[PDB]
């Protein structure tokens, strides 16, 4: 494992060493370098796992997650080198230094053979993506969108520590594979219950659930583009992942535990696909519709079947690609307009044709369309909703129908109609933002040719 | 009919420009690849199944059947 | 299409001709400048009533508005070339 | 022109240094975890006669 | 009231710069245009050329280590063991019953 | 469309506009010409029956009754000009207008082509450039103090001079670009 970590350490001295015009070139070539190591590390096996050594291991679910890690800081960089153009050298190199830093943290969080270990570069990855917002943030309402976001997460994890280190006192060991094979039945205490409720809220407000999801649209609101680009791609997968890591211990009380937090989630995604209806901003938009996919993701992973899995990690890896290039598309057209509204900039297909075909495409990836990665996990989730309870047809339809509803209302608001007159600052689309976008959508229909590379442990 | 107006209509010059150079690259690098994976099928690969030799310890790499996989 | 570049002449040969055909105005009288209330002593009625002539005649609908403010042959040619971008 | 360029570019070799460094670490941690090499129940095999251990 | 109606001394808001005035090509990279065509260059070809198509190749052609043909040549030579032997194919039991020793209720 | 619109509608104009929708939906109602050119005549002679009636209370209780008449009788899927506001093509050539302003960013290797053109346009820019702030000072000493009271905006009164606020109207894309 440590042919990926070293040179993502590595990228550090080489950005601070690097000339004050070629930062981003050399962190761009190595960035794109250190993805095709990464992989490798798709070869899975039928087998328990990739055990490199006593503190890492890879796994059919950790790889997938980890190429897409890799994978995303080109991309950011991409996406960065634009706004940050007036910048001083210092700063920038302190940028990029930051957005390596939050590789690296991630990099060892999806590996983590010790549960210990997982929780402090959970955590550690809290501190640079904080910086990112709070520093290099436009608005004023960064510093409130920051606080929001840095103790929502403490509040959810503070008492996953101290559940897991009372889990380490009874058992012996919180190494993944002695959890797995030494694992016991929960009984239906109230003690069992707490545990249970500290083992599952952390993940559960990073998701974000349903009724704890407010500090999202504040932090993806007022981050910068590379920011909002990994908050939606991977730092919303690491409660998924933690979840999907964690319940090997919470049987059987999660048969019951579990009602509370799929109501939530099945309610929530038609409230948050209904608010995405009426939404005078693009980005509170797409942070809507990350909210409700990643809450059809709780509704998966509480489900606890083979196909809830495989749909849930499908679901993970389309839904983090789509959301990226989304807020790319908004991002470019925030930096001509810089409003930020939907209604202001209008008709620019006429304008824009190529930049309208990556909106109709990301649209159409986001509504869901066969044989798309996202519908392969949207069905395999919805087949094994339907087999937990015939009835949960009803609220997933209806999901659907709002979802492809305010898809083609976010691409027909913008790209179609007559053009705002009185706007005339709008220049011819560069090829760094072309090359964003087919960067971003090429991987996906790629993807859609070998599915079983995103389904998880268990296919 | 010497009517011929002129079509106001935006540039068309850097979309096409960036699709010329992606295509450029992708082909750049597939067609090697197209043409090597068509010279290891035609003259190399399909390997067909075997019982192993008594007292021969294959290595891992022998159980395989596609030479690129090997 | 294939619809004939119509011309500032064919427009104000339309207009008169559809003018001529109104048994209300002698054609002699009227003139391209010639006015309406004054040189031809029509009413307004009579006015609306050319006014929807002309638009079954080029197929296209006037706004009230502008039609109502459309009181001599010459600037009715005049408009319908403006909406419709005639050059010569 | 060597010696020169070598000021400007020198950078670029370090991440391709790193990423051979952690292949001989990892292939130095794994030289630690040996203890049941040729010993496993379903892998249980006698050995060649020019070897001395079946993986390293 | 003879205050300057200023709160303080700042510079003004300065004005969007646009790339393709000062340079056409300008490739929205850096606003030096070698710089610029050496980052879209390096960009194009490290990315489409070289991950995007050789790892691609590289995933389409990984070796089974998830063992399905494997598992199908299994299933083969059982079933094929099974139906000439008269064995009826799949068994309800997945461990012989005679290593179970349950637990006598005496109830 | 192009006039600027009044604070009000007077009472001759509302009887005009009502008398144009009638005959618009009895024409809508009765296809056929020569029964169209009948009930249009009888029509006219049923309207202007109160053409000379003099005080203002009864003439404002009519052409409400009247108005009341056509709502009753409206023909609801009336006949509309393809290009009207209702009509199967109203806005099926905007998606080709495009603005003046896209030509300063053409590449250079297609500014190339068109060469004649160009230049015109830079003339015409020159143009704009002198008369708008011209027209500034213009508009500035012929607004009434506290600010305009109706949207009509005045011709150009020296030699050189060009209507205020020309460029956009001039310079329209067209109504059928392609
Ligand atoms: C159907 C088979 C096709 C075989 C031919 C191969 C085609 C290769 C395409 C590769 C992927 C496209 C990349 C996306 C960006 C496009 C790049 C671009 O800008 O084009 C500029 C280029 C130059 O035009 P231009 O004038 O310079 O630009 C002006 C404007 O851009 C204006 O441009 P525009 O107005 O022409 O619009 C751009 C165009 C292009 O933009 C797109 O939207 C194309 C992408 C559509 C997919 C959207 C996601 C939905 C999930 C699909 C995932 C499956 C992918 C399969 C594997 C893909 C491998 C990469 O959009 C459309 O035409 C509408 C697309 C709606 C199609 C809906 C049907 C999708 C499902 C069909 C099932 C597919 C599998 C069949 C399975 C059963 C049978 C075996 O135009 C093109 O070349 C168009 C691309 C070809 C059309 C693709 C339509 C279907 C192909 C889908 C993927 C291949 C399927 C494999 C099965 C083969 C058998
Ligand atoms: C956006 C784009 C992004 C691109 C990203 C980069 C690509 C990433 C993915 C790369 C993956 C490549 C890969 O996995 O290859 C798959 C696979 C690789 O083959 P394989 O599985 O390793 O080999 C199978 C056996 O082990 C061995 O089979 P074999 O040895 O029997 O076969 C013989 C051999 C050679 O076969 C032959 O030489 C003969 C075969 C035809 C003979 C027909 C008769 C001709 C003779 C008669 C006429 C002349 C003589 C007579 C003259 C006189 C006549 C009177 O086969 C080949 O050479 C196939 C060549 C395929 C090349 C694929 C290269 C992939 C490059 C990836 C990047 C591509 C970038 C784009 C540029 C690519 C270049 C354009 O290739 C194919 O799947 C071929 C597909 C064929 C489809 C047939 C039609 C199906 C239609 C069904 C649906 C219809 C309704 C709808
Ligand atoms: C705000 C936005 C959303 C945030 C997230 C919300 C999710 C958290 C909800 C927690 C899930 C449920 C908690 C406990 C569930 C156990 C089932 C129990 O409650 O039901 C009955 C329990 O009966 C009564 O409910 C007793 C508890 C009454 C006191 C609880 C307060 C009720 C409302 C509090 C909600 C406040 C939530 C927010 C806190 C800030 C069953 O009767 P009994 O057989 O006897 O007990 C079985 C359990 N045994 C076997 C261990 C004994
Ligand atoms: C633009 C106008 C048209 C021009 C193009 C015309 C040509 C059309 C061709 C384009 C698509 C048509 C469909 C043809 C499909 C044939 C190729 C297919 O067969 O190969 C697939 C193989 O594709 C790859 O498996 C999937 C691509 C790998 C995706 C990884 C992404 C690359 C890394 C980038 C970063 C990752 C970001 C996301 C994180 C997860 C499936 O093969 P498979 O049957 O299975 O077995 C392979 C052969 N074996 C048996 C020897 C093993
Ligand atoms: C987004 C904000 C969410 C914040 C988290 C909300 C839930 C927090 C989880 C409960 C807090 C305590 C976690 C328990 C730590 C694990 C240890 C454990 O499970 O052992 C239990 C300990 O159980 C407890 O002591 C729990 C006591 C609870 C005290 C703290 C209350 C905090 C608030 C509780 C109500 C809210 C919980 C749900 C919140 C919903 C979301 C807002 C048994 O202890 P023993 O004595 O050793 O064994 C018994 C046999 N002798
Ligand atoms: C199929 C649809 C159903 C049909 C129902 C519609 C019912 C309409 C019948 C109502 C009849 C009336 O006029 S209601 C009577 C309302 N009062 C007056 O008409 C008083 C003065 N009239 C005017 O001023 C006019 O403008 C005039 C002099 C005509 C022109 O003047 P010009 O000199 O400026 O052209």
């Amino acid at each position: 494992m440590l042919k990926i970590i070293i040179p993502t350490t590595m990228l550090l001295p080489m950005t601070w060493m690097s000339k004050h015009n070629m930062i981003w070139i050399n962190a761009t070539v190595h960035s794109l370098l250190i993805s095709l190591i990464s992989l490798s590390l798709l070869n899975q096996l039928g087998e328990n796992s990739l055990n490199f050594s006593l503190t890492f291991f890879s796994d059919s679910l950790s790889a997938p997650l980890l190429v897409l890690t890799t994978w995303l800081l080109p991309l950011m960089l991409m996406a960065s080198q634009s706004h940050l153009s007036k910048e001083t050298t210092t700063r920038k190199k302190l940028y990029i230094t930051m957005l390596i830093l939050l590789q690296l943290f991630l990099i060892m969080t999806f590996t983590a053979t010790e549960l210990i270990l997982f929780y402090i570069l959970f955590e550690a990855t809290l501190v640079p993506t904080l910086i990112i917002i709070t520093r290099w943030g436009n608005q004023t309402e960064r510093l409130n969108a920051g606080l929001y976001f840095l103790f929502y997460t403490l509040a959810g994890s503070l008492p996953l520590l101290v559940a897991l280190v009372y889990i380490q006192n009874t058992t012996g060991s919180l190494n993944f594979l002695i959890i797995h094979y030494w694992s016991h039945p929960l009984s239906n205490s109230w003690s069992n219950i707490f545990m249970w409720l500290a083992c599952i809220m952390a993940f559960m407000v990073k998701m974000p659930l349903y009724g704890l999801h407010l500090w999202l649209p504040k932090a993806h609101v007022e981050a910068p583009i590379a920011g909002s680009m990994v908050l939606a791609a991977v730092l919303l997968k690491l409660g998924g992942y933690g979840m999907m890591r964690i319940t090997t211990i919470l049987n059987p009380l999660t048969n019951y535990m579990a009602y509370p937090f799929l109501m939530l989630s099945m309610w929530g995604m038609i409230m948050t696909s209904s608010i995405c209806l009426r939404q005078t901003d693009l980005k509170s938009l797409i942070a809507y519709s990350s909210v409700s996919h990643m809450a059809l993701v709780i509704v998966a992973i509480m489900i606890q079947t083979p196909w809830s899995f495989m749909g849930a990690t499908a679901l993970m890896i389309a839904h983090g690609l789509t959301s990226s290039m989304l807020f790319c598309l908004a991002n470019t057209n925030y930096e001509r307009v810089h409003s930020r509204t939907m209604i202001l900039a209008r008709g620019l297909q006429t304008l824009l044709p190529l930049m309208a075909t990556w909106w109709l495409v990301a649209s159409l990836t986001n509504l869901a369309l066969p044989p798309s990665i996202n519908l392969i996990g949207e069905l395999f989730i919805i087949t094994a909703s339907f087999s937990w309870s015939n009835i949960t047809i009803i609220l997933m339809g209806m999901n659907m129908m709002i979802t492809a509803l305010y898809s083609l209302y976010m691409l027909i608001t913008t790209q179609r109609g007559k053009y705002t007159h009185h706007i005339n600052n709008i220049k011819p689309s560069f090829t760094r933002e072309n090359a964003l976008m087919a960067l971003h959508i090429l991987p996906l229909l790629l993807l859609t040719l070998n599915p079983k590379m995103i389904l998880g442990p268990l296919y | 009919h010497g009517k011929r107006l002129f079509i106001i209509k935006p540039s068309g010059f850097y979309d096409r420009r960036f699709l010329k150079l992606m295509r450029f690259y992708i082909l750049l690098t597939g067609i090697p690849v197209a043409i090597g994976i068509t010279l290891v099928n035609v003259f190399i690969g399909e390997a067909e199944l075997a019982d192993i030799p008594e007292g021969y310890v294959p290595e891992h790499w022998e159980y395989f059947k596609h030479p690129i996989s090997r | 299409s294939d619809a004939p570049p119509l011309t500032l002449e064919a427009i104000k040969d339309r207009v008169l001709y559809v003018l001529k055909l109104y048994d209300k105005i002698d054609p002699e009288k009227l003139s391209v400048n010639s006015h309406f209330m004054k040189d031809l002593g029509l009413d307004s009625l009579d006015q609306v009533e050319i006014i929807m002539a002309m638009e079954d005649e080029f197929g296209f609908e006037i706004p009230d508005i502008d039609a109502e403010k459309l009181m001599c042959p010459q600037e009715i040619v005049d408009y319908i070339a403006d909406k419709k971008d005639v050059y010569e | 022109n060597v010696l020169q360029i070598v000021r400007d570019h020198w950078v670029h070799i370090l991440v391709p240094v790193g990423f051979v460094f952690g292949c001989y670490l990892d292939r130095r941690s794994d030289e630690k975890l040996t203890a049941f090499r040729n010993k496993s129940l379903l892998f249980k095999r006698e050995l060649r006669p020019n070897e001395e251990v079946t993986w390293k | 009231p003879p205050e300057p109606t200023i709160r303080l001394q700042e510079d003004p808001d300065p004005e969007d710069e646009n790339l393709y005035e000062k340079n056409p090509d300008s490739h929205g990279y850096d606003k030096d245009p070698i710089v610029d065509l050496w980052n879209m260059r390096v960009v194009f070809f490290f990315g489409f050329s070289i991950v995007l198509v050789l790892g691609s190749t590289f995933v389409a052609y990984l070796p089974d280590y998830r063992m399905q043909e494997w598992a199908r040549r299994e299933a083969e030579r059982l079933v094929k063991y099974r139906e000439a032997n008269g064995l009826p194919l799949m068994e309800s039991n997945c461990f012989d019953p005679n290593k179970i020793q349950l637990p006598e209720d005496e109830d | 469309a192009f006039s600027a619109p009044a604070a009000y509608l007077t009472h001759q104009q509302k009887v005009l506009r009502l008398y144009k929708r009638a005959l618009r939906h009895l024409e809508s109602w009765c296809v056929h010409r020569d029964k169209y050119r009948y009930f249009a005549c009888l029509m006219r002679a049923r309207f202007d029956e109160h053409k000379n009636e003099k005080d203002m209370v009864k003439a404002t209780q009519l052409l409400r009754q009247a108005e009341e008449e056509f709502w009753y009788g409206q023909h609801p899927q009336p006949y509309i000009f393809p290009e009207s506001p209702g009509g199967t093509s109203y806005e099926r050539y905007e998606c080709y207008k495009v603005p003046e302003w896209c030509l300063d960013d053409w590449h250079p290797s297609e500014k190339a082509m068109y060469p004649d053109y160009f230049a015109k346009r830079e003339q015409w820019k020159r143009l704009r450039r002198e008369s708008w702030e011209r027209e500034v000072k213009q508009l500035q000493e012929e607004t009434p103090p506290g600010g305009p009271r109706t949207e009509a905006l005045p011709p150009a009164r020296k030699e050189g001079d060009l209507p205020p606020l020309w460029w956009h109207i001039v310079t329209r894309p067209r109504e059928r670009p392609m």
